[PDB]
């Protein structure tokens, strides 16, 4: 899967989202990616999101929506981020299953450009371009 | 801080390079980020996007894709086959139909009567591998 | 104030009645929910839910659904055909398989390897709206 | 369409939303009764909703997803249903469309069984049975 979110010179935002999927899925299984409050989110009011993890986990938090709300409530991309995913896990918990088998990430942009990324477990990486050049960060 | 993109996992840098393509130029946003994603679509080696995407365990290669503009237009697909380009179907979801999904035949159906046509997305690489997971 | 059920339009109140059975008798809001909503998907005249209801404009009848418990699990179906009761097909969904949303011709074939059975969700009413459509 | 969500005599909720969908919709088109943040989300913490109105309207609102976030922060149903719709309206103003052709409208239940419903147009009715017995409404 690869999720894009860009915020152009007008300070517009705007996003995509695109996948084949899990690997030998079901006839007719469909992930996080075309579901607009789980894979991708915009807010040009606020800011946008994108998802990265297990696909069922993305649909049944809607994170992405949760992520641009907290941006709302008032947290910047990275404290968005963070809360969304501690938030799944005490769901994670709450359903009884193992944190291990369970990955669920954001990257979170604002309208001021600020940035920001978190994830349940290590591992995912995601690629920054503004002004000071393209950068791959580690939540 | 402005223009600025950020797209998932390292397929993303080189992703990023055509999305700033536009962006350096004054572009939006939104042609940006489907410029972006579509490289990764048209690459058989990016096997989780597109073209070089692993099929169902029929073997079937079924993509999913959505857009979502500044104003809350929105367009999506999914489980579509044969159309390596997903995004841009979505996005002509978004800019031409009253509606904002559309899934499987009736999303190659539009994306048909839009001008996309049927290429094989399965490729010699993705098949064999298939078929080393039917074993297993 | 338990138990208690909502449900959408004049049709939810006959609906109800049905939740109400379960609920009263101190049973499961999953178990619940589930049964009111299917007499709605059962009845022919409600051309707004299952079997009777009002097919896309090519005459397909295409049902969708989503369920979801106390405890985070979900299933949906969308864009099936054939099946008059898409809301146990996304309880299966949700319970038999490592997925959460099936669509298209897969949620059939998943429905049918659940038992299943395929029937024509097309009344002689709806045909005959259908092609009135067709004319205007 | 029909959504329905409950709370049951052990204090757990739940919910179900059906449709054959818009009629004479093109092939292959779902709206937001299949979408988890959109047609149907529950949190058993929380509370409940189900949404009502046209479907692309609520897929693009994530509208059920946000009452329930609205009843986290503190609203009764009927207020998290009212803000809800309310942003919505903001947004259909952003989008340059006429309010009269859209609808969208929600009905709400949190972990008290306390409930609530609102829509941006009138015409709308949604059943409400409990121990006191069984009423049609009108938001």
């Amino acid at each position: 899967t690869i999720g894009m979110i860009a915020l152009d010179a007008q300070g517009n935002l705007s996003g995509a989202c695109t996948t084949s999927g899990m690997a030998y899925k079901m006839h007719g299984r469909v992930g996080d990616s075309p579901i607009i409050g789980a894979g991708l989110f915009v807010d040009n009011e606020i800011g946008a999101a994108t998802a990265t993890g297990h696909g069922e986990e993305v649909i049944r938090t809607v994170g992405t929506h949760l992520v641009v709300e907290l941006m709302n409530q008032g947290r910047t991309p990275q404290q968005a981020c963070k809360e969304a995913v501690e938030r799944i896990v005490k769901i994670v918990n709450r359903r009884g299953k193992n944190l291990k088998d369970i990955q669920v990430g954001f990257i979170a942009l604002n309208k001021k450009g600020e940035y920001g990324a978190y994830c349940i477990q290590d591992g995912f990486n995601f690629a920054v371009h503004d002004q000071k050049g393209n950068r791959l960060e580690t939540p | 801080n402005k223009p600025i993109v950020l797209s998932t996992w390292n397929f993303g840098l080189h992703a990023n390079v055509e999305a700033w393509k536009v962006l350096s130029k004054g572009g939006k946003a939104l042609d940006a980020v489907e410029k972006g994603v579509r490289l990764v679509e048209d690459d058989p080696t990016e096997r989780s996007v597109g073209y070089g995407g692993r099929p169902d365990r029929d073997g079937r290669v079924t993509l999913d894709a959505c857009i979502m503009d500044e104003n809350y237009n929105i367009g999506s697909v999914a489980c579509m086959e044969h159309i390596k380009n997903p995004i841009s179907v979505a996005r002509a979801v978004m800019e031409k139909t009253p509606h904002v999904m559309l899934v499987g035949d009736g999303a190659l159906e539009f994306a048909l009567s839009q001008g996309f046509k049927k290429e094989n997305l399965l490729t010699a690489e993705s098949e064999k591998e298939w078929k080393e997971w039917l074993k297993t």
